[PDB]
C-alpha cells in the first residue's frame, strides 16, 4: 500500500513497508515481535534468515540462514573505521564500500564456519530467541549486507532504537 | 537440455581415467576445507578443522568414493538424471537437509579436482562439458 | 576473510604463477565464455573465438589487477577501487558472473599448478578471488 | 598499532614529547595522566636490546660472506624475506658482519630455504645503517612471505666476480 522510510535513514538505515490488507497469519507466515529488551549484548546468538546471494554470489533459490553472533561494538567500528574516534577513523572496509555504523546499529560476526551475510540479506531481522518466554524477537534490522565474507561483520541497526517511531508509524 | 556426442564423448573418455577411489574422497575433502559450513553435516566423520585432518579422514575418503560413484552413476544416465537422482536429492532435501547450492559447489570442485588431476588435458571444452553435466547433476540433485 | 595463513598462501601460489599470468587470465576467460556462454553478453564487441587477440590483452589485464590486488592484499579495496566502481556502476556486471570467473581461474591454476594446488592453497587462492569479486561486486547496485 | 594486541584498561599517555634522555617515561611533558584522543587499537609497543639478542649470519653459501642470510630474534634463528631487498640493504648487512663491501648483491647464492621464522620483511635501509635493524621495516614476524623468498647478502670485493661468454 505505502513505503515510508526513516526521517534519519542516512543514519538509521530502516523503511517500513505497508500491504496494502493485512497478511493471513499462519505457519508459513507470521509477524516476529518487537523486543521489549536489548537482546544486542555481546555473546548473544541470534538466527539471521536470508533471500540474499549465496557462496555462488547467486540469489538462493531456498530460504537460508545463520547462526551469527554480536561481537564486540569497538572491534566492529576498528574494523571498518580506524580507531573509533571521529578525528581518526578511515575507510578501513575490507570490502569497497562503508556501513553506517553509529549508537543505533550493532554487529555481529561470522559463525563457527566462516558463513556471513552477503548482497540481499540487508532487510532481514537478527532474530533473538528469548528462552524464557520462548519467543522471537527482531533484535536488529540487517543494514550492511555487503560484508559477504571479506568483512568480518555484519552491521544490524538496532530495532529498539527505532521501535519508538515504527510505532508511531504503525498508529498512522 | 541434450548434450552433444562430442561432449559425450569427452566427458567419458575423461572419466574413463578417473580414479574412483581418490578423486571423491579429494573432492569431498576439497569442499570441506573451502567451504568449512560443509563440515556441519559430516560431524560424525571425527576431526574435521586441519584441511590435512580433512583431506586424510577415512571416512571422508569413503564418502567421497561413495558420491564419486552416485557421479559415476549419473553419468551413465546423463538424459536421465532426474530420474536416476530422485532418491539421494529427497534424502539430502529431507533427511539432511542440505542446501542445493552445496551441489553446485561440490560440481565446481569436482570440476577444479579433475583439472588438478588432469594437467592440461582439461580443456576449457571438455570443462564446458563438465560443467554442463555437474550443473545437470546438481539441478536433478535439488529441489 | 584472509588469515595470514592464507595470504601467505596467495602470495607464493601467484609468484608462481608468475610472468604466466597473462595467458593464465586468457585461458580462464575462454573457459569462463565456453561453460557459462551468459558471461558472454558482458563482451559484445570482443572477438570470442580460441586464441583471440583482444580476449588474451583482456585476460593480461585481469591478471595484473589480480597481481596488484595480491601485492596489496591488505589494501585490496583501495587497489580495486577504479576497477570495484567500473565493474559495478559502468559495466554493471552482476556478480554472479564474478563468482564463475572465479571458478575459472581456480580450474586454470589447478591444470597448470597442480604441485601447489594443495587443499589449502585452493582455500585460501578461492578466498583471495571471493575477496577480489566482493571488492568489485560491493558497490554494484 | 597494537602489534603486540589490543590492551585493556585506561590509556594513560596521548602526545608523549621525549627527547631521549629521561629516567622514566612518567617524565616527559606529555598532556595529562589519561587525557587521550586514542583508541586500544594504538596502543604502544617497544622491543629492548637486551631482550631481542639480535644478529646476523649467513648460511649455506659459497663463501663465509655470501648466501641465505639469516637473523636472530629473542633467541631463535630465522630467515628475511627477499620483498623491498634492494643493494642497500645487502651494502648494509655487509658491513654489520665485517666483510669486504666493495659489491654488495642480493639473493642467496646457492642456499635452500631457510628453516623456521622469517623475521624481517621490507627492510629499506639507506645504505649506512649501522646494522639490519635500524632501518626502516615491517614489524618482526609480519608479512606473507615464505621461505622461497629468503634473503641474502654475497659481500665481496669487487675482484672474485668473472663473467664471460661461454659456447659461440
Ligand atoms: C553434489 C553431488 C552429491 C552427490 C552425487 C552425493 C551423493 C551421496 C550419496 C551416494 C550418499 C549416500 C546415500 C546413503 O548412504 O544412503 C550421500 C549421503 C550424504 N551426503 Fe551427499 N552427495 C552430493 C553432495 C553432497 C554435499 C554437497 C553434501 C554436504 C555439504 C552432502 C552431504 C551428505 C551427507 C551428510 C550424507 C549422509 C552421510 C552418511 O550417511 O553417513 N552431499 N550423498
Ligand atoms: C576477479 C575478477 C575480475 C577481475 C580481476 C577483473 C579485472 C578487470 C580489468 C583489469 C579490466 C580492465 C579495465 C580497464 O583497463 O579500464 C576489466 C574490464 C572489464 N571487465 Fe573485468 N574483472 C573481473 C571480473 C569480470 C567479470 C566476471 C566480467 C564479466 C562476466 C567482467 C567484465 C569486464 C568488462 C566488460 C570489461 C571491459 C573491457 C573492455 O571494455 O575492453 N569482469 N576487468
Ligand atoms: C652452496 O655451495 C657451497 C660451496 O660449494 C656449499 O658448501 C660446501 O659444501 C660441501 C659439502 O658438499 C663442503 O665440502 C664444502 O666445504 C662447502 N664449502 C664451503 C665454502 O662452505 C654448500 O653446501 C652449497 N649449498 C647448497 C648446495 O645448498
Ligand atoms: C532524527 O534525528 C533527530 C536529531 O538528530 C531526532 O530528534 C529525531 O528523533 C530523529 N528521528 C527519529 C524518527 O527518531
Ligand atoms: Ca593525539
Ligand atoms: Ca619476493
Amino acid at each position: 500500500e505505502k513505503v515510508v522510510l526513516h526521517p534519519n535513514y542516512s543514519q538509521v538505515d530502516i523503511g517500513l513497508i505497508k500491504l496494502k490488507q493485512k497478511v493471513s497469519v499462519n505457519e508459513r507466515v507470521m509477524p516476529i515481535c518487537l523486543p521489549s529488551k536489548d537482546y544486542a549484548e555481546v555473546g548473544r546468538v541470534g538466527y539471521v534468515s536470508g533471500w540474499g546471494r549465496n557462496a555462488n554470489f547467486k540469489f538462493t533459490d531456498h530460504l537460508k540462514y545463520v547462526m551469527l553472533p554480536v561481537a564486540d561494538q569497538d572491534q566492529c567500528i576498528r574494523h571498518y573505521e580506524g580507531s573509533t574516534v571521529p578525528e581518526k577513523k578511515t575507510p578501513k572496509s575490507p570490502v569497497g564500500v562503508q556501513p553506517i555504523l553509529n549508537e543505533h546499529t550493532f554487529c555481529a560476526g561470522m559463525s563457527k564456519y566462516q558463513e556471513d551475510t552477503c548482497y540481499g540479506d540487508a532487510g532481514s531481522a537478527f532474530a533473538v530467541h528469548d528462552l524464557e518466554e520462548d519467543t522471537w524477537y527482531a533484535t536488529g534490522i540487517l543494514s550492511f549486507d555487503k560484508s559477504c565474507a571479506v568483512a568480518e561483520y555484519g552491521v544490524y541497526v538496532k530495532v529498539t532504537s527505532i521501535q519508538d517511531w515504527v510505532q508511531k508509524t504503525i498508529a498512522e | 537440455v541434450h548434450l552433444t556426442p562430442e561432449e559425450k564423448s569427452a566427458v567419458t573418455a575423461l572419466w574413463g581415467k578417473v580414479n574412483v577411489d581418490e578423486v571423491g574422497g579429494e573432492a569431498l575433502g576439497r569442499l570441506l576445507v573451502v567451504y568449512p559450513w560443509t563440515q556441519r553435516f559430516f560431524e560424525s566423520f571425527g576431526d574435521l578443522s586441519t584441511p590435512d585432518a580433512v583431506m586424510g579422514n577415512p571416512k571422508v575418503k569413503a564418502h567421497g568414493k561413495k558420491v564419486l560413484g552416485a557421479f559415476s552413476d549419473g553419468l551413465a544416465h546423463l538424459d536421465n538424471l532426474k530420474g536416476t537422482f530422485a532418491t539421494l536429492s529427497e534424502l539430502h532435501c529431507d533427511k539432511l537437509h542440505v542446501d542445493p547450492e552445496n551441489f553446485r559447489l561440490l560440481g565446481n570442485v569436482l570440476v577444479c579436482v579433475l583439472a588438478h588431476h588432469f594437467g592440461k588435458e582439461f580443456t576449457p571444452p571438455v570443462q564446458a562439458a563438465y560443467q554442463k553435466v555437474v550443473a545437470g547433476v546438481a539441478n536433478a540433485l535439488a529441489h | 576473510v584472509l588469515s595470514p595463513a592464507d595470504k601467505t598462501n596467495v602470495k607464493a601460489a601467484w609468484g608462481k604463477v608468475g610472468a604466466h599470468a597473462g595467458e593464465y587470465g586468457a585461458e580462464a576467460l575462454e573457459r569462463m565464455f565456453l561453460s557459462f556462454p551468459t558471461t558472454k553478453t558482458y563482451f559484445p564487441h570482443f572477438d570470442l573465438s580460441h586464441g583471440s587477440a583482444q580476449v588474451k590483452g583482456h585476460g593480461k589485464k585481469v591478471a595484473d589487477a589480480l597481481t596488484n590486488a595480491v601485492a596489496h592484499v591488505d589494501d585490496m579495496p583501495n587497489a580495486l577501487s577504479a576497477l570495484s566502481d567500473l565493474h559495478a556502476h559502468k559495466l554493471r556486471v552482476d556478480p554472479v558472473n564474478f563468482k564463475l570467473l572465479s571458478h575459472c581461474l581456480l580450474v586454470t591454476l589447478a591444470a597448470h599448478l597442480p604441485a601447489e594446488f594443495t587443499p589449502a592453497v585452493h582455500a585460501s587462492l578461492d578466498k583471495f578471488l571471493a575477496s577480489v569479486s566482493t571488492v568489485l561486486t560491493s558497490k554494484y547496485r | 598499532s597494537s602489534n603486540f594486541g589490543e590492551g585493556s584498561g585506561p590509556i594513560w599517555f596521548d602526545d608523549l614529547i621525549c627527547n631521549g634522555n629521561e629516567s622514566a617515561l612518567w617524565n616527559c611533558k606529555h598532556q595529562g595522566w589519561g587525557k587521550h584522543n586514542c583508541d586500544h587499537a594504538e596502543d604502544a609497543g617497544v622491543i629492548c636490546s637486551k631482550g631481542a639478542d639480535l644478529s646476523l649470519r649467513l648460511v649455506d653459501g659459497v663463501t663465509e660472506c655470501s648466501g641465505r642470510l639469516e637473523v636472530r630474534f629473542q633467541g631463535e634463528w630465522g630467515t628475511i624475506c627477499d620483498d623491498g631487498w634492494d643493494s642497500y640493504d645487502a651494502a648494509v648487512a655487509c658491513k654489520q658482519l665485517g666483510c669486504p663491501t666493495a659489491v654488495t648483491a642480493i639473493g642467496r647464492v646457492n642456499a635452500s630455504k631457510g628453516f623456521g621464522h622469517i623475521w624481517l620483511d621490507s627492510v629499506s635501509c639507506q645504505g649506512h645503517e649501522p646494522a639490519i635493524w635500524q632501518c626502516k621495516h615491517h614489524e618482526w614476524g609480519k608479512h606473507y612471505c615464505n621461505h622461497n623468498e629468503d634473503a641474502g647478502v654475497t659481500c665481496s670485493d669487487g675482484s672474485d666476480l668473472e663473467l664471460r661468454l661461454r659456447g659461440g
